[PDB]
RNA sequence: UGGGAGAGGGUGGUGGAAUUCCCGGAGUAGCGGUGAAAUGCGCAGAUACCGGGAGGAACGCCGAUGGCGAAGGCAGCCACCUGGUCCACCCGUGACGCUGAGGCGCGAAAGCGUGGGGAGCAAACCGGAUUAGAUACCCGGGUAGUCCACGCCCUAAACGAUGCGCGCUAGGUCUCUGGGUCUCCUGGGGGCCGAAGCUAACGCGUUAAGCGCGCCGCCUGGGGAGUACGGCCGCAAGGC
């Protein structure tokens, strides 16, 4: 029972049918690890810095997601097997700290 | 044949290459401070470089080259000059850039360099 | 001429916020030092750690070429 | 790691009185736990010496709290002794 | 009970920079190396350049007179398991403490055993220079090893060359990290200068090498020698 930001960047030339599918297995995963959703974010198409599979924009997807600690190691496999999926990075959420 | 090209300047502390390239990378010339007749310790020299980089410069313009934009690798005592001899050559130096490879911490270096 | 003095509120802990992060690196993509920068030990270190945790997502860049 | 709800648990448990919170007998049974839980880290965990440097702190400061328990009060030695599992 | 900082430790993943190798492209007369060269590599097409792939090891900037740990030591990032420690509240127990001969555990590097791995580097080794000679310093190669798992070894300038605990004795200044009445005061660490005092002097000086108490370890001229013999430990090297 703990609070976890996870952010997936996927393949960006792919089309809406194919991302709803995507989106579709990673909410049944979601559900498969017990993780339950508080906040979705859908910053769309962004341009990286460095390429990403040699491809120079990646399509981003932001999840506050809250599950037991001891799935997260797992579900996070889980969201790596996809050949479409490009990055998938995990963190426990943090209160802000804000500068002046 | 093509009017705009790459000039890659590979400045080591023993010698300077100067290679020119097509806008893909792939060489059309180059010269180093031993192809002009020079041997040992003397092919570091900032003159060497110097007639290197006019060298090859020369032989762009022999293949009808007009401008080249410069890259440079290196620390070595030839850069500066190499640079500037290719800056007043008779080729058109929009932009020059350093790409010298520095490892994020990578591997162990030789005796000499520890 | 500082980063931190240049800039309203923000969280230092966000790493998403590409344009504010952005401010805190060299033409070549290094993060700056105090110096540069101006914020606090722990403030420096909370900022290591997100742009390093952007650099992973792909946002920030890890080094850019110099240009004269 | 170890939860306010069991921690508050055992404290009940083991509390001679509502309000107590530092007698020996509530010492010796947090110290019991977090040894319990600390052992079995370590069965899996066999590289762990920092880690057992501290189990080795907490036995000791157990067993000074068992002896004094037992120089003071030996009817209540012998029933924490017996519900905890302690002897060996 | 409520909070904090942290390269503290163990396990599983994964990010890019760079070196090397292989494939393809393009291209030619040398590259490399030094004080100067030579060995070497290269027209059987090297070096320099571009694209693709594979693999191993280490984590640039941040970064520090910084932080954590009992010591040895600890640095990309993410998740999990886990140790220590600090502050506030002044809540509970009621002297439950300190030290510690033996014992037990940990303990850099190198080294050893059985499997794996192997890019780079590199004891031994080969060659080139240098030199009176050069079993070296410099250069070109190169095997163990360096890496991983498990098991041994147990040493060091393992150093602050300063055992641990507690109390007392002017200050000033820099810094990390908490609480507050956030000018400033009050805790806990890390440095610099200095009262009194101490010291052979150098220097130390609230982080004592000052003033005291408790417990442990060690010394008694240099060499012989950390040697021999005996004993114990180790597969060995060797350790006590
Ligand atoms: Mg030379
Ligand atoms: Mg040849
Ligand atoms: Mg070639
Ligand atoms: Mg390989
Ligand atoms: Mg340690
Ligand atoms: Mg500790
Ligand atoms: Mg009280
Ligand atoms: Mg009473
Ligand atoms: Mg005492
Ligand atoms: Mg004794
Ligand atoms: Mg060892
Ligand atoms: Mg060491
Ligand atoms: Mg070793
Ligand atoms: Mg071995
Ligand atoms: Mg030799
Ligand atoms: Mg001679
Ligand atoms: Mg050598
Ligand atoms: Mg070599
Ligand atoms: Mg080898
Ligand atoms: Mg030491
Ligand atoms: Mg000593
Ligand atoms: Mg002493
Ligand atoms: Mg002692
Ligand atoms: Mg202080
Ligand atoms: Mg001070
Ligand atoms: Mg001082
Ligand atoms: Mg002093
Ligand atoms: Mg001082
Ligand atoms: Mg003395
Ligand atoms: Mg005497
Ligand atoms: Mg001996
Ligand atoms: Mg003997
Ligand atoms: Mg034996
Ligand atoms: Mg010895």
């Amino acid at each position: 029972m703990r609070r976890y930001e996870v952010n997936i960047v996927l393949n960006p030339n792919l089309d809406q049918s194919q991302l709803a599918l995507e989106k579709e297995i990673i909410q049944r995963a979601l559900e498969n690890y017990g993780a339950r959703v508080e906040k979705v974010e859908e910053l769309g198409l962004r341009r990286l810095a460095y390429p990403i599979a040699k491809d120079p924009q990646g399509y981003f997807l932001w999840y506050q997601v809250e599950m037991p600690e001891d799935r997260v190691n797992d579900l996070a496999r889980e969201l790596r097997i996809r050949d479409n999926v490009r990055r998938v990075m995990v963190v426990k959420s943090q209160e802000p700290f804000l500068a002046n | 044949q093509v009017a705009s090209g790459r000039a890659y300047i590979h400045a080591s502390y023993n010698n300077t290459i100067v290679t020119i390239t097509d806008p893909d990378g792939n060489p059309i010339t180059w010269s180093s401070g031993g192809v002009i007749g020079y041997k040992g310790s003397r092919k570091g020299t900032p003159y060497a470089a110097q007639l290197a980089a006019l060298d090859a410069a020369k032989k762009a313009m022999a293949y009808g080259m007009q401008s080249v934009d410069v890259i440079v690798r290196g620390t070595g005592a030839g850069r500066e000059q190499a640079i500037r001899a290719l800056q007043a050559s008779g080729l058109q130096v929009k932009s020059i850039v350093d790409d010298t490879p520095v490892p994020h911490n990578g591997c162990r270096p030789k005796k000499k360099f520890r | 001429a500082k980063v931190k003095a240049t800039l309203g509120e923000f969280d230092l802990r966000d790493y998403r916020n590409v344009e504010v992060l952005k401010r805190f690196l060299s033409e070549t993509g290094k993060i700056l030092p105090r110096r540069r920068t101006g914020l606090s030990a722990k403030e420096q270190r909370i900022l290591a750690k997100t742009i390093k945790r952007a650099r992973i997502l792909g946002l920030l860049p890890f080094t850019e070429k110099l240009v004269r | 790691p170890i939860t306010k709800e069991e921690k508050q648990k055992v404290i009940q448990e083991f509390a001679r009185f509502p309000g107590d919170t530092g007698s020996t007998e509530v010492q010796v049974a947090l110290l019991t736990l977090r040894i319990n839980r600390l052992s079995e880290h370590l069965k899996v965990h066999k590289k762990d010496h920092h880690s057992h440097r501290g189990l080795l702190m907490m036995v000791g400061q157990r067993r000074r709290l068992l002896r004094y328990l037992q120089r003071e009060d030996p009817e209540r030695y012998r029933a924490l002794i017996e519900k905890l599992g302690i002897r060996g």
